[PDB]
């Protein structure tokens, strides 16, 4: 026999999202008389978008016992129409087993840890609740971003751990660790062909993300990961947009802006697009036919905005292909529209490669 | 390597 579904815990509910930002809950109900249960950051919430406050339970023992009632009844709370359900994505908090930490970045800590039930190795990004409010609901973008995306050189989303706080976004442990520190440490025994692999896989990623009117806004070496077969993914996607008609313009206050790597127009006007991530391709290859030199040295971040802006670029690494310098070069053309785009760095450089 | 701006 079954179990009746209003017999469960609430904890079970396919209608109980936890700790769903507000953001997110507007988002999900849509409809009239739409309607999911949620905590109070012991007060649960009955959310249908007006919010009603729930040993008994009331506006029964048990809180699916309650909207059971309410439903069956179609009694006013406001009537209940639909349960509204969690997607496919969320994941318990229990499923995950933490471990250390293994890095940091803008929103919190970030640490690897194993799926319970088949341990596979994980990353798990977390959110530090003291952030400012308008951060914090962030948070989630780079869930809703990656949710979308399959792709062999973009990390891969595997879950969002919503339920509770504190909340996660779990996405695959890529066990090389970052690209700049790669490139540091095993820097000296990389062959060129293999330097030229690494910057095709990017290269990939990025075509796949213009592809989905996807604008990264953060690439560089320390934001891509290595497997430890060496295929570069690229992470962190805190800082990435949506735009359908490829432009993103800068809201608002103040913006952490990696000034090294960003574009003039990015820079200074906010203008952000594929081409401004072409920019930043650049660097990245820059660093990498370094392996990982730190670039401007020389230069505070003010300076070099005022090198560029004059016709000042990054020098050619001694050893880098010519090939691979010429697509440097015009991957910082001055107009985003002079820059080549992701299809034709990638066909580029599959060129490069395969004449090595 | 960032500047808030």
């Amino acid at each position: 026999s079954m179990i009746p579904e209003v017999q469960k815990p609430l904890h079970e509910q396919l209608w109980y999202h936890g700790a769903i930002p507000r953001a997110e809950v507007a988002e999900l109900l849509v409809h009239s008389g739409d309607f999911l249960v949620r905590e109070s950051q012991q007060e649960y919430v009955l959310s249908v978008p007006r919010h009603f406050i729930i040993n008994l339970y009331r506006l029964f023992p048990s809180i699916p016992l309650l909207i059971d009632h309410l439903l069956s009844t179609q009694q006013p709370l406001v009537v209940l129409h639909r349960a509204v359900p969690k997607d496919k994505w969320v994941l318990n908090h229990e499923d995950l087993v933490l471990g250390e930490q293994i890095g940091r970045g803008n929103f919190g800590e970030v640490f690897s840890g194993r799926l319970r039930a088949d341990n596979t190795l994980v990353a798990v990004k977390s959110c530090r609740e003291t952030l400012p409010p308008d951060l914090k609901a962030k948070f989630l973008q780079e869930a809703r971003i990656l949710k979308q995306y399959s792709h062999p050189n973009i990390v891969r989303l595997i879950g969002v751990c919503t339920q509770k706080q504190p909340i996660y976004i779990v996405m695959e442990l890529v066990q090389g660790g970052d690209f700049l520190t790669f490139l540091r440490t095993e820097g000296a025994r990389l062959r060129v062909k293999t330097l030229l692999q690494m910057v095709g896989d990017a290269a990939a990623g990025m075509e796949y993300l213009e592809s989905k009117c996807c604008i990264h806004r953060d690439l560089a070496a320390r934001n891509c990961l290595v497997t430890e077969k060496n295929v570069l993914k690229i992470s962190d996607f805190g800082m990435s947009r949506e735009e359908a008609d490829g432009v993103y313009a800068a809201s608002g206050g103040l913006r952490q802006v990696p000034v090294k790597w960003t574009a003039p127009e990015a820079l200074n006007y906010g203008r952000y697009s594929s081409e401004s991530d072409v920019w930043s391709f650049g660097i990245l290859l820059w660093e990498t036919f370094s392996l990982g030199a730190s670039p401007y040295p020389n230069l505070s971040n003010q300076q070099t905005r005022e090198f560029v802006e004059k016709g000042g670029r990054l020098p050619c690494p001694e050893l880098c292909p010519d090939a691979v310098f010429r697509l440097m070069e015009q991957c910082w053309a001055y107009e985003p529209g002079q820059r080549p785009s992701f299809s034709t760095i990638y066909q580029e450089l599959q060129s490069i490669r395969k004449r090595h | 390597i960032y500047e808030s701006l």
